[PDB]
C-alpha cells in the first residue's frame, strides 16, 4: 500500500505520508500528564497547567520508551489517523544512536502497532540525499543537538562525526535571558521562540556589527504581539544565534559549529576533503537563520587550505530535509526490496 | 541489499548505460536516445570498461538537470548509491549538472549532447505542513440526546434554540441560541473541544457565546444577522429523530463468507458493539457522511469488503453525490463519528 515516513526529533515531531513534498504533521515531541492520563503535542501543551511534561527525545536519542509510544501513537492514529498495520513505516535516527536504541524502536514497531514492515534511516544521509548528493557533509541543527556528519558515497563515516549539545532551544532560552536582562519579563517562552525565528539573525562579522549597533538604530526590529505589546530589539538580534560559532556564551566551553565542521573535515580521509569542502549542505530548523551560509563560507574558509573551493549548501526547506529525504528514500521502486517485513522480525541506503 | 530487475542487467559486459528517474523508478533509456537528456529530469549513468586483467571498471554518473523536481534529483541520488552497492562498492560516484559536465562524462558521447525542453512530472503530491482548509456549520440540538449534524453555511439555518458550530479551521466559533437549553450547550462544547483537540490535533481554538455576542469573524463568514425563527418544534420529538439518525452495521468473514450485518436502528450505540475483530460501518449518509471502523485485527478482506459495501449506500440510498466515506482505525475516532456512542472512554 502507502508507506509512513515519520521523523521525530527532540522538540519537533514531522510525520506524513512518503510521496509528499513535505511531512502532513509537525508537532511538539511532549508527553503531559496528569499532576484521560496522556497528553500529546500541540494539546499537551495548551493544557500543561494541570501537566507535567516531559520529552522522551533527548539531544536527537530516544530515552523515555513508553512516553515514546506515547508519540508514535498520537502519530499513527491522530495526526495522520491510520491504521498502522496496514502501511509501512520509515522512522530516522540519530548519527551514532545505539544499536539497543533502533532495537527497541523495532520492536515497539512491529510488537504494539504491528506494522507490516519498517525501516530506520539516519536523519543526515536522509538530508544530503534530498539535496540530490551522495558525499557531503552534513550540519544538522535542530531543537536538541547539532551533528558533523561527512558521509562518502551514502555512508556516513563514523568516526568524524561530532556531536555537540547546543541547538536551538539553548538558542531560546538565551534569547529569553537577554529580552529579559533588557527589561522585558519573558506561556512566553513561545513568544520569545517566535522572536528567534523571525528576528534573529547571523551577522558576518560580530563585532562589527556590534559597532552597528551602537552607533545607530538601524539594526532595531520589533515585534508586534496582538495584545497590543510591541517588542523591540537590537543586537540581541544577531548575539543570540552567534551563540552557535560561540558556545562561550551560553557558560560552554565546547567550540562553535565552524570548528566542529572543519575538525570533523579533518577527521577524514585527505583523498575527499576536496569534495566535504564543496558540499556542506545544512540541514535543520536552527541552520534558518539569515546569513549563516554566508558566515560559515566566511569562516570555514578561514580555517581550510588557501586554495580550497569551498560551498555551503542551504537548502530553503532544510526544516523538513531528513523528512523529505525520507518520503524520497521509502518511495522508491527498490525500497521494497529492503525494509524489514514483520515476517523476517518473527524468524529473528 | 538490492536486485532491483534493470540492476540484474546492470555492468555485465563493457557499455554505456543510462536509466532516467520516473516517478521514483529508474526506466532504462532507449539507446538511439543516448546523448539525449530532459532538463527536466534525472538520469543515472553507468560506464563500464574491460580492465586489462580481468575484472571490470566501474564509473556511476548522476546527472541533474537544471529544471528537475527534488524527488527526481534525490532518486538519481539514491539510485546511484545502490547501483553502486549492487557492485559491491568497486564503482566511484559523480554528481553532474545540466552545463557542468566533467570531460569524462561528456566523452562517453561521440556527437554531443542535446538538451530537450521537458520531462516526466514530478511524483510528489504537493502538501503544506499542518495546513487545515475548513469551513463548515454544525447544527446542535437535542435534550435527553443531542446530537451534531452539518447544514449550509448561512444565516438560513439558524434558529433562536438551537447551538452552532461554525467551524473554520484552526478557529472554531460556538454559538448559543437565547432560547436554547442546557443540554445542547454541553454537547455542544463537548464537540467544539472534540473537534479542536482531536480533528485538530490541538491546533486550533474554540470560542464560546451566546445570541448577541457574535464575533468578528462570524459575521465575515455569514454577512449581517437578519431575524431569527424560533426552530421547527420541542425537544422530545427532537430526541425521537436523533435516536434514529444512524445504523451500525458489522461486517465480518468470520465463520468463512462475509456477512454484512445490521447491529442497531437505534442510539447510543455501545462502543462495546464495535469489536476489534470486525469492521463496522456506521451509516449518517443522509448528512453526508458514512465512517467505516476498521478492528485493528480484522483481516485484509473484511477490511476492503466494509469500504466497498459503504461506497456502495451512496449510489444505492440516494445519497448525495458529494457525500464520502470516512475511514477510521480503531484507536482513531472523531466526534462527529464519536457521538453516536453513549459516555465515550478511550
Ligand atoms: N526560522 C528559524 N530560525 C531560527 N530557528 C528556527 C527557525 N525555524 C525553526 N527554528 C528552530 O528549529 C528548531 C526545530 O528544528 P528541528 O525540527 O530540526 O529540531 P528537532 O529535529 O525536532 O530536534 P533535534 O534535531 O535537535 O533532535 C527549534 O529550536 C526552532 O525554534
Ligand atoms: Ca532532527
Ligand atoms: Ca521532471
Ligand atoms: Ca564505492
Ligand atoms: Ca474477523
Amino acid at each position: 500500500t502507502t508507506a509512513l515516513v515519520c521523523d521525530n526529533g527532540s522538540g519537533l515531531v514531522k510525520a506524513g505520508f512518503a510521496g509528499d513534498d513535505a511531512p502532513r504533521a509537525v508537532f511538539p515531541s511532549i508527553v503531559g500528564r496528569p499532576r484521560k492520563d496522556s497528553y500529546v503535542g500541540d494539546e499537551a501543551q495548551s493544557k500543561r497547567g494541570i501537566l507535567t511534561l516531559k520529552y522522551p527525545i533527548e539531544h536527537g536519542i530516544i530515552t523515555n520508551w513508553d512516553d515514546m509510544e506515547k508519540i508514535w501513537h498520537h502519530t499513527f492514529y491522530n495526526e495522520l489517523r491510520v491504521a498502522p498495520e496496514e502501511h509501512p513505516t520509515l522512522l530516522t535516527e540519530a548519527p551514532l544512536n545505539p544499536k539497543a536504541n533502533r532495537e527497541k524502536m523495532t520492536q515497539i514497531m512491529f510488537e504494539t502497532f504491528n506494522v507490516p514492515a519498517m525501516y530506520v534511516a539516519i536523519q543526515a544521509v536522509l538530508s544530503l540525499y534530498a539535496s540530490g548528493r551522495t558525499t557531503g557533509i552534513v550540519l544538522d541543527s535542530g531543537d536538541g543537538v547539532t551533528h558533523n556528519v561527512p558521509i562518502y558515497e551514502g555512508y556516513a563515516l563514523p568516526h568524524a562525526i561530532m556531536r555537540l549539545d547546543l541547538a536551538g532551544r539553548d538558542l531560546t532560552d538565551y534569547l529569553m535571558k537577554i529580552l529579559t536582562e533588557r527589561g522585558y519579563s519573558f506561556a512566553e517562552r513561545e513568544i520569545v521562540r517566535d522572536i528567534k525565528e523571525k528576528l534573529c539573525y547571523v551577522a558576518l562579522d560580530f563585532e562589527n556589527e556590534m559597532a552597528t549597533a551602537a552607533s545607530s538604530s538601524s539594526l532595531e526590529k520589533s515585534y508586534e504581539l496582538p495584545d497590543g505589546q510591541v517588542i523591540t530589539i537590537g543586537n540581541e538580534r544577531f548575539r543570540c544565534p552567534e551563540t552557535l560559532f560561540q558556545p562561550s556564551f551560553i557558560g560552554m566551553e565546547s567550540a562553535g559549529i565552524h570548528e566542529t565542521t572543519y575538525n570533523s573535515i579533518m577527521k577524514c580521509d585527505i583523498d575527499i576533503r576536496k569534495d566535504l569542502y564543496a558540499n556542506n549542505v545544512m540541514s535543520g530548523g536552527t541552520t534558518m537563520y539569515p546569513g549563516i551560509a554566508d558566515r560559515m563560507q566566511k569562516e570555514i574558509t578561514a580555517l581550510a587550505p588557501s586554495t580550497m573551493k569551498i560551498k555551503i549548501i542551504a537548502p530553503p526547506e532544510r526544516k523538513y530535509s531528513v523528512w523529505i529525504g525520507g518520503s524520497i528514500l521509502a518511495s522508491l521502486s527498490t525500497f521494497q526490496q529492503m525494509w524489514i517485513t514483520k515476517q523476517e522480525y518473527d524468524e529473528a541506503f | 541489499v538490492v536486485e532491483h530487475p534493470e540492476f540484474l542487467k546492470a555492468g555485465k559486459e563493457p557499455g554505456l548505460q543510462i536509466w532516467r528517474v520516473e516517478k521514483f523508478d529508474l526506466v532504462p533509456v532507449p539507446p538511439n536516445l543516448y546523448g539525449d537528456f530532459f532538463t527536466g529530469d534525472a538520469y543515472v549513468i553507468l560506464k563500464t570498461v574491460q580492465l586489462r586483467n580481468g575484472i571490470l571498471q566501474y564509473d556511476l554518473h548522476y546527472w541533474l538537470g537544471n529544471e528537475c523536481s527534488q524527488d527526481e534529483s534525490g532518486a538519481a541520488a539514491i539510485f546511484t548509491v545502490q547501483l553502486d552497492d549492487y557492485l559491491n562498492g568497486r564503482a566511484v560516484q559523480h554528481r553532474e549538472v545540466q552545463g557542468f559536465e566533467s570531460a569524462t562524462f561528456l566523452g562517453y558521447f561521440k556527437s554531443g549532447l542535446k538538451y530537450k525542453k521537458g520531462g516526466v512530472a514530478s511524483g510528489f503530491k504537493h502538501v503544506v505542513p499542518n495546513e487545515v482548509v475548513v469551513q463548515r456549520l454544525l447544527q446542535v440540538k437535542g435534550r435527553r440526546v443531542v446530537r451534531a449534524t452539518e447544514v449550509p453555511v448561512s444565516w438560513e439555518s439558524f434558529n433562536n434554540g438551537d447551538c452552532f458550530i461554525l467551524d473554520l479551521g484552526n478557529n472554531i466559533y460556538q454559538w448559543c441560541g437565547s432560547k436554547s437549553n442546557r443540554f445542547e450547550r454541553l454537547k455542544a462544547t463537548q464537540v467544539s473541544k472534540g473537534i479542536r483537540d482531536n480533528e485538530r490535533s490541538g491546533r486550533a481554538q474554540v470560542s464560546v457565546f451566546e445570541e448577541g455576542a457574535e464575533p468578528e469573524a462570524m459575521l465575515q463568514v455569514l454577512g449581517p444577522k437578519p431575524t431569527l425563527p424560533e426552530a421547527t418544534e420541542d425537544t422530545v420529538k427532537e430526541d425521537a429523530a436523533n435516536r434514529k439518525l444512524a445504523k451500525l452495521y458489522k461486517v465480518s468473514n468470520g465463520a468463512g463468507p462475509m456477512v454484512v450485518s445490521l447491529v442497531a436502528d437505534e442510539n447510543p450505540f455501545a462502543q462495546g458493539a464495535l469489536r476489534s475483530e470486525d469492521c463496522f460501518i456506521l451509516d449518517h449518509g443522509k448528512d453526508g457522511k458514512i465512517f467505516v471502523w476498521k478492528g485493528k485485527q480484522a483481516n485484509m478482506e473484511e477490511r476492503k469488503a466494509a469500504l466497498k459495501t459503504a461506497s456502495d449506500f451512496i449510489s444505492k440510498m440516494d445519497y448525495p453525490k458529494q457525500t464520502q466515506v470516512s475511514v477510521l482505525p480503531e484507536g482513531g475516532e472523531t466526534p462527529l463519528f464519536r457521538q453516536f456512542f453513549k459516555n465515550w472512554r478511550d
